[PDB]
């Protein structure tokens, strides 16, 4: 069970599932919720391992029939344990992609429907953004499956980086590279910081036209490059990039170069879907130098821009939270526009963990370990209580994931064999099973 | 005519010497013989039967000619070993 | 009675979020509205069943009804016809990356029904659900996966 | 594939269905369950209540 | 195995009708209804359509329809590589090859094989055949009016290093054996030696090419209009005994599978296809298919049809993976794109005429390892590839 | 004709799989009496005619007697147009001992089967003038029903003579005085009278073929008599006037397709170029032809060379 | 109420005539023989219309639509186009003018579109007359394959004569595989109803090419499924379709925003055998034509019978027999012999309205006027109302 960060060499694990198995003759499923990042880690697979037969299971059909390492998503997964799957019985060691999801209620209920319902003979190998309560999860899995288990955590980070605030084109640095909590710098920026009717947009917050080059431009001629910006509102980020006008990451060359690749993407698609409005404009973007990334973006959009950007060609990018989950990262700085979004409910602030996945993803590795990290501030007072439980605070702990699904309810039903009580009572839920049940 | 014959007729004629492509049209008439249609297409019977008149096919008996006679698939199991 | 494309966009209201601030427009053609009223019934007929139980259901669920699901009917109709991505993106309201996650999922959808559908009985509702799935599963929709 | 082909066992949890010999009790409440009228003629299909006419009826 | 994408594209290569292609690990030719030959390399650079890598040579006025390339290894001496081409008129020109690295001219030889009485018989639908050590001879079946299948045994080497003699010859002369007289449709080898034959009545008869044997034949599937049933491209797996047949049914398209021994209709490859709107029946393709072909194993079928759809077919379990579309704007580059034709149709469905697949190693323009790469030609003048996604 | 091909392949490889059963033998050859297989019609009827070997000295009631007899009228309808005439005479006399003086249903069934191909075969083959016109002469009280003279009317002309034509005049006459409103026998009637070029008669004709009801028009599809009132003007006044009920009817239906080559072949080409209506290989190519250049001529060669007229155009082409 | 005759000109064309279209000063009159021609409305009451005929032989394969435009846009010329599609299905323009002195029409021939666009094989089209929603004038037309091609029309360019077709777009067929377009018509709301031969009714917007909506058959199963006339309601939404049955004729309407219907046109009672299918005429339904107060809508079939229909009503007015003599009383009902027809066998093939007063007469200004041709060639016009 891996509690560690990630771009910190979390692909160790990773490294040996593969090369123990394919040595000592079992197979590998690496499990991800996310499709993009099942592309990004098959890549990867491609690329660092010599002569290693890969695979990753769409709608469609498997790409690779035959793989020794299969990738898939984890409905897929379940979808092994219900229908009857060829590769559960040449399978030992099965990798899990990011556990922090273990806390998420309404998509991650399928971990605890696998995991704890996954065969004798395969055992667990797992890996998570790092979190306080370790000793519960991994023994609870350990426990109830009767499997031998350790806490391989790692509590603080090898790539570490600094905090800083921005206000009035300055570097303001609450927290540096050792992770010390500097009160004084904190009561600094407040102290800099001391007839518009709304006729369009908000009277506060949200800087102006002119203001976004500044920050860019600034940074530029102390050459903090690469940096990353992440803005989450889907009109907001094409209206924060669009207001940018003057500056190109790519020479003559590299622009050629640019314009050559893209050239091989649109290769797949029709005229007409070849000239979208949206392809235009991204065509123009990435020719000028810069991109997008959100989840309304299209698929073919959306990777090409992650590859390019990757490439180490883009060194100032806009992007919503689940581009952070990514493969090759030239990031030298990462920086947050605001600290407010709409996830479902209402307004409320990103927590620590997404704090973390997203601050933590800061570091270079090979290059400047040290990373660079400044949160944006408008003209106004940042709330401290708050600021500091986003900023030091704990990433909060792993709460339960049950959601009775009725097709899984008829599927244990109509095959009767492990019968649904004894898997409801026995669920990650605890009680006399992990702590105290030889004293009943 | 035979097949045969106009086949050969342009298999006689050789290559031509252009490079570029050219594009001849045909000379054929779409249009003597008048009573083609008119005197066999119609009143010639039918070789084969039209469905119309497979009305007088079969009869469909219930017996075949009971129980056992439904289920000739009832069978145990394979052979344990 | 319906075709394959009126399946499909038919069976579009369950796969998709339906969160936005834009109106709905009219819908494309009868038979699809009476559908979407037959749809409306049951989740009614379910909700009112659940609720004489009293177990409490999901955010989504509890919500469905009052969401704005039901507008994706006249935008993937179109799609499954066979026309242009242009033309389909002028007509709908939402992103485009959302639209395409909606057709795949509908696709997956098709696919969990045909299986379904063959167990049922139906040939013809096998072949529509199939006659769906050829349609949709086309260009930008299921394009390539740049990471090979 | 298919969904109609039965699965392969899950781990931890215990599936209850021990033999329990070496009649006695292997198929117990097996067949004593479902156990009716004339030296264990069983009448009816099990799950369900009806029973069988004989040849009589027509 | 899944689903190809475009790993290359090409427009505009003829200027009538592109009926045929023709490709190997070297290279790849296309024959066309004005009567020319492009040899298209198949080594290219980083993201370019060559097109000045396909030299261009005369043929025939008249034009020609069908073509195939042959490739072999018989001594150090001289590394093999044979064509030979088809036209309207009905003359198997063959085609030397004599490659070069930097300057790429090659050149064919003035080849004259036969004398002027064997060419009373046609050349409609040739193919060649690769035979490592089963019989010596290069394979080689063509068909003509008369239904008949001639073979050349071309060895330029010594003892029936290696001097130079190059010849003509036969192995056995397979006729049509079914009465009355029939027109031989196509025909095609196989690697264990069981060489069946097709005709334009629906019936395939199964045979042998060097001991002039007919074995045995089996009756159509409802053949009862003009044309009932024409068989396009009867076709074979390169290990196994099955047979795939494509044939034609008044309108509609035909794919059955069968095996060499017994020759029973296990299944015919069809899904729900377009016919009758509501009430459907069992097809292969909604218009007529041509060109069926197997990848290196033996397991997806890929046909090539009139309605601008390729269709990848499992055959060890009857049933279709995916389908890929075919339109006039797949085309690339701007200049070469013809949307609609001279005479008033819009080309969004256009007829594939032959797809053909390309092993391990031998296509390699940009992102393909040892792929099971494929190409494509259809009405509108165009000429694509498509690639296996990763490889490895 | 898919399902009933469907019903036919099942039925071969069972007869693969599991052959020789009590009732699948006796109803498995009427699929292909449907469909028109005659070219292995009689492959597996030896196995039938074979098993009926062992029911001579075993059943001899209602059975051996009246399923054979059944079976010797199919086997007359077999027989018939497939390379010999002379099996059409003994076996229709296996039925006619068996139940011509019975009467049934079964024997219905029998009995006008026999009817149909004893009258074909000594004409057709042999030559022979009274020997098939005296066995269809006596049918005249075979059955009232519509389809009687659909077939008889046929029958009746093609015997290649003048006697036979006043037979055929009066049969058709007193057929239309019971029932005579209907599609396929007003068709014929125009035919013969097309053929005939009586002076009252092509009148009396043409003013009720332009007075065609539209039910009738709909139920037509290829528009072969709707046509034919051309001919019968061009033979009547032999005028210009002709082009008309091309314009008329075509209009009426605009996807139908010959009417729409014959007034231009752009167009129905147009029609079925990618795929509208229903077209087959040969007429396609056929289509491919008649536009009169060089690619097309081409194009219709590759798809089907055993037409003679595309081959006669590419001769003259070149 | 009742609609009296004013003349009627028998023996007009040599073939049948198929489309019938009308302006300020003129009826043009298409036919399957090759003419054009033009028929003064503005008629002395006491007069042949034979009399001021005016033919011009265009094509020898026949016309089967045409379409007509009169209009002024600058100072005042008399803008008067003439387009068609022969049976060949090539479009052709005409320009209409008349000389100074003499009155002789003079038909000056236009080739505006290219040849790469006039190959293509046409069928219905219609004229937008526009009101400075667009800067000019709107035409829409449609084809074999579906795609209903719609022009921009510029007749001035920098004023000065300089007529251009622009292409406004291409609406694309509705369905793969394709369907024959049957007719055709645009409103001056700006919606494009395209029809076709399998009872399919696409719904376009002007403005982005976009397909608002379609609908399908009444008919689920062929028993005459294709559709006759599509027609709209001049300002307001109300949009009309003709199909048939087996052997029938069946109107059909709905609204133009939401789809939802509004009225089935029909007639019940004994004659027609109690009557499951509830129909509007015994033959098929030739032509519909609304006139241009918007109310009241007229229906020609081939049974003879011109049906008029009150939209507020939704129940026919009266009758009109065009060919034979049925007037003064009227046991309205739809013939329905058992072998499928009605006994009432003539051939009409197109009816219109014109609008208040372009004919001249005692019934002219204060009535509308009826417009209607047969399969015998003999055209005809009606007063309406009498009571002025």
């Amino acid at each position: 069970f891996v509690a560690a960060h990630t771009s910190a060499g979390k692909t160790v694990v990773a490294e040996y599932a593969i090369a123990m198995a394919h040595r000592n003759m079992t197979k590998t499923i690496y499990t991800s919720p996310i499709k993009a990042l099942s592309n990004q880690k098959f890549r990867d697979f491609k690329e660092t391992f010599d002569d290693v037969n890969i695979g990753l299971i769409t709608g469609d059909v498997q790409i690779n029939p035959d793989a020794n390492c299969l990738i898939m998503t984890t409905e897929i997964l379940r979808s092994m344990l219900y229908r009857g799957a060829d590769l559960i019985r040449d399978v030992e060691f099965v990798i899990f992609d990011e556990v922090h999801y273990v806390n998420d209620q309404d998509r991650g209920v399928v971990w605890e429907e696998v995991i704890i319902m996954l065969p004798q003979h395969v055992k667990f190998i797992l890996l998570s953004a790092t979190v306080p309560n370790t000793y519960e999860f991994a023994n609870w899995i350990g426990r109830t499956k009767q499997k031998n288990i350790y806490v391989i955590s790692t509590p603080k980070r090898p790539v570490p980086l600094e905090i800083n605030i921005w206000a009035k084109k300055e570097l303001i640095p609450v927290i540096n590279q050792n992770s010390e909590f500097l009160e004084a710098n904190f009561r600094k920026h407040k102290e800099i910081l001391n007839g518009s009717n709304k006729r369009k947009f908000f009277t506060q917050d949200g800087p102006s036209k002119k203001t976004w080059p500044e920050i860019v431009n600034y940074l530029r001629k102390r050459e903090l490059l690469p940096m990353v910006v992440f803005v989450f509102s889907k009109k907001r980020c094409e209206e924060y990039a669009d207001w940018l006008e003057g500056i190109n990451f790519c020479n003559n060359k590299e622009k050629s170069q640019i314009h050559m690749f893209i050239e091989k993407s649109i290769t797949r698609l029709k005229k007409e879907d070849r000239d979208l409005p949206q392809i235009l404009k991204t065509r123009s973007l990435l020719e000028r130098g810069i991109a997008v990334h959100h989840g309304g973006l299209l698929p073919i959009v959306k990777e090409l821009i992650e590859i390019l950007f990757s490439k180490g060609f883009i060194k100032v990018l806009f992007a919503t939270e689940t581009f952070a989950m990514g493969l090759n990262l030239p990031t030298r700085t990462v920086i947050f526009s605001s600290i407010r979004k709409h996830d479902g409910n209402g307004l409320r602030e990103l927590t620590p963990g997404e704090f973390t996945q997203m601050a933590g993803r800061a570091g270079r590795r090979g290059l400047d370990s040290t990373g660079t990290v400044i949160v944006m501030a408008y003209n106004s007072p940042l709330s401290i209580a708050t600021f500091k439980e986003v900023t030091m605070g704990v990433p909060t702990r792993l709460q339960s994931q049950f959601r009775l699904t009725y097709n899984m309810i008829l599927n244990l039903l109509r095959i009767e064999a492990l019968r649904v009580e004894e898997m409801i009572k026995y669920s990650f839920s605890e009680n006399a099973k992990e702590t105290l049940q030889p004293e009943h | 005519s035979s097949i045969q014959e106009l086949y050969q007729s342009l298999k006689e004629i050789t290559n031509n010497a252009v490079e570029l492509f050219e594009d001849r049209i045909t000379k054929l008439d779409f249009e003597k013989h008048a009573n083609d249609i008119i005197k066999d297409r119609f009143l010639r019977p039918s070789n084969a039967l039209p469905w119309s008149l497979l009305d007088m096919v079969q009869d469909v008996p219930h017996t075949s000619s009971g129980k056992l006679d439904y289920k000739e698939l009832l069978k145990v199991p394979d052979p344990i070993n | 009675s319906f075709e394959p494309e009126e399946i499909v966009a038919l069976l579009s209201v369950f796969v998709y979020e339906g969160k936005t601030r834009e109106e709905e427009p009219p819908i494309v053609t009868p038979r699809l509205a009476k559908g979407k009223q037959r749809i409306e019934e049951i989740y009614k007929k379910m909700l009112c069943v659940f609720n004489t139980h009293q177990i409490p259901l999901t955010q989504d669920e509890a919500e469905f009804l009052d969401r704005k699901r039901f507008a994706m009917m006249n935008v993937v109709y179109e799609w499954a016809r066979g026309l242009s991505f242009k033309e389909i993106m002028e007509m709908s309201p939402e992103a485009e990356g959302t639209v395409v996650r909606v057709i795949t999922w509908l696709d997956e959808i098709c696919r969990e029904v045909k299986t379904a559908s063959i167990i049922i009985g139906n040939s013809t509702l096998h072949m529509k659900m199939s006659r769906a799935q050829e349609l949709i599963k086309r260009d930008i929709v299921f394009a390539a996966s740049l990471y090979l | 594939g298919s969904t109609a082909q039965l699965p392969f066992t899950p781990g931890g949890i215990p599936m209850k269905s021990v033999k329990t010999d070496s009649g006695s009790s292997t198929m117990a409440n097996a067949t004593k369950l479902l156990h009716k009228d004339g030296q264990g003629l069983f009448d009816i299909p099990e799950g369900m209540n009806r029973g069988i006419k004989p040849m009589d009826a027509e | 195995s899944k689903v190809f994408i475009a790993t290359a594209n090409a427009g505009k290569a003829h200027d009538a009708d592109i009926f045929s292609v023709s490709a190997c690990n070297s290279f790849t030719v296309s024959c066309s209804g004005d009567g020319y030959l492009k040899v298209w390399d198949n080594k290219l650079l980083d993201n370019e359509n060559p097109k000045d890598k396909s030299y261009s040579h005369f043929v025939h006025k008249s034009g020609l329809h069908h073509v195939d390339v042959l490739q072999a290894i018989e001594r150090d001496a001289f590394e093999l590589c044979l064509v030979a081409t088809t036209s309207f008129s009905g003359d198997l020109l063959f085609y030397r090859i004599t490659r070069e690295d930097e300057t790429k001219k090659v050149i064919f030889e003035k080849l004259d094989l036969l004398d002027s009485d064997m060419k009373k018989h046609s050349f409609w639908a040739l193919k060649w055949g690769a035979s490592n050590d089963r019989l010596l001879s290069h394979r080689l079946v063509a068909t003509d009016v008369k239904g008949t299948t001639y073979i050349w045994k071309f060895h330029p080497f010594a003892d029936e290093t290696l001097n130079w003699s190059p010849t003509l010859e036969l192995q056995g002369t397979v006729e049509s054996p079914m009465t009355p007289s029939q027109f031989a449709t196509s025909v095609d080898i196989s690697e264990r030696g069981l060489i069946a034959t097709g005709f334009n009545n629906g019936t395939v008869q199964i045979s042998e090419l060097s001991t002039l044997r007919p074995l045995y034949n089996f009756e159509s599937q409802h053949s009862m209009i003009n044309n009932s049933n024409s068989i396009r491209s009867v076709k074979f797996s390169p290990q196994g005994s099955l047979l795939a047949i494509a044939h034609d049914s008044n309108s509609f398209g035909c794919i059955t599978l069968y095996e060499t021994e017994f020759g029973e209709r296990i299944g015919s490859l069809s899904v729900p296809t377009h016919s009758s709107q509501a009430s459907l029946g069992e097809f292969a393709h909604s218009s007529w298919v041509m060109s069926l072909s197997f990848n290196d194993s033996g397991e997806t079928l890929c046909s090539a049809g009139w309605d601008g759809k390729l269709r990848f077919w499992d055959v060890k379990t009857k049933e279709r993976i995916t389908t890929l579309n075919m339109h006039c704007d797949d085309i690339e580059i701007e200049e070469d794109i013809l949307a609609v034709d001279e005479h008033g149709d819009s080309l969004a469905e256009p007829g594939v005429f032959d797809v053909k697949f390309l092993k391990k190693g031998w296509r390699s323009g940009m992102g393909a390892d040892l792929n099971e790469s494929l190409c494509c030609v259809c009405l509108d003048r165009s000429i694509r590839w498509f690639r296996e996604a990763g490889g490895k | 004709v898919e399902k009933l091909t469907t019903a036919s392949i099942a039925l071969e490889q069972f007869f693969k799989k599991s052959p020789d059963s009590q009732f699948a033998l006796q109803c498995a050859l009427l699929t292909l009496e449907r469909l028109h297989h005659y070219e292995n019609a009689n492959e597996l009827a030896n196995r039938l005619i074979g098993i009926l070997e062992k029911k001579f000295e075993k059943t001899q009631d209602e059975r051996e007697l009246f399923n054979f007899a059944i079976i010797k009228g199919q086997f007359a309808r077999i027989h018939l147009g497939l390379g010999n005439f002379e099996l059409s005479i003994e076996n229709a006399d296996l039925s006619q001992g068996i139940i011509s003086e019975s009467s049934d249903e079964k024997s219905m069934k029998t009995k006008i089967s026999n009817h149909i191909c004893l009258g074909l075969s000594y004409f057709f083959l042999n030559d022979f003038d009274q020997t098939l016109n005296q066995f269809q002469e006596l049918l005249s009280i075979s059955k009232d029903s519509k389809h009687l003279v659909v077939l008889i009317a046929k029958v009746l002309y093609d015997v290649g003579e003048s006697d036979t034509k006043e037979i055929a005049l009066q049969e058709l006459t007193e057929y239309i005085a019971t029932s005579g409103a209907d599609l396929l026998v007003t068709l014929t009637i125009a035919a013969m009278s097309i053929l005939d070029d009586k002076r009252e008669d092509l009148s009396i004709i043409l003013e009720e073929l332009k007075a065609l009801p539209l039910s009738k028009q709909i139920i037509d599809k290829h528009k072969d008599a709707p046509y034919l009132i051309e001919e019968i003007t061009k033979r009547l006044y032999r005028n210009d006037t002709g082009k008309q009920v091309w314009q008329r009817s075509a209009y009426f239906f605009p996807n139908n397709l010959k009417v729409w080559e014959r007034l231009d072949k752009n167009i129905q080409r147009r029609i079925a170029s990618n795929g509208q209506n229903k077209v087959t290989a040969e007429e396609m190519s056929k289509l491919y032809c008649e536009s009169k250049n060089l690619r097309s001529i081409q194009r219709g060669m590759f798809l089907c060379p055993w037409n003679v007229t595309a081959v006669k155009a590419l001769n003259e082409c070149f």
